[PDB]
């Protein structure tokens, strides 16, 4: 009681150990956007 | 009928059945101190089947 780096993959690389794919989640939301802009457009027409 | 944290409700047309009205009702909280245990292993599982 006296003594005596800045790695953006990484953000993908825990998608397997306790899952983050981050890039995953985008990839998600841009085809839910393709999909909604698609349907607004052929609901119009 | 066993203990499920994970049962999902029946939305949509599909709620208007006696089979979803017991898949839905067995869900509902009666607030007589609550004993229903949820999970807590069900983040580091994971299954991602489609």
């Amino acid at each position: 009681n006296r003594g005596g780096q800045a790695d953006p993959t990484k953000s993908l690389q825990a998608a397997g150990s306790s899952s983050s794919g981050v890039a995953k989640g985008a990839l998600t939301i841009l085809g839910g956007q393709i999909c909604m802009l698609g349907l607004q457009k052929q609901l119009q027409a | 009928l066993s203990d499920n944290p994970q049962r999902q409700s029946v939305s949509g047309p599909l709620s208007s059945t006696v089979y979803g009205f017991v898949n839905n009702s067995m869900m509902v909280q009666l607030p007589g101190q609550p004993g229903i245990k949820p999970l807590t292993f069900a983040n580091l599982i994971n299954f991602k089947v489609d």
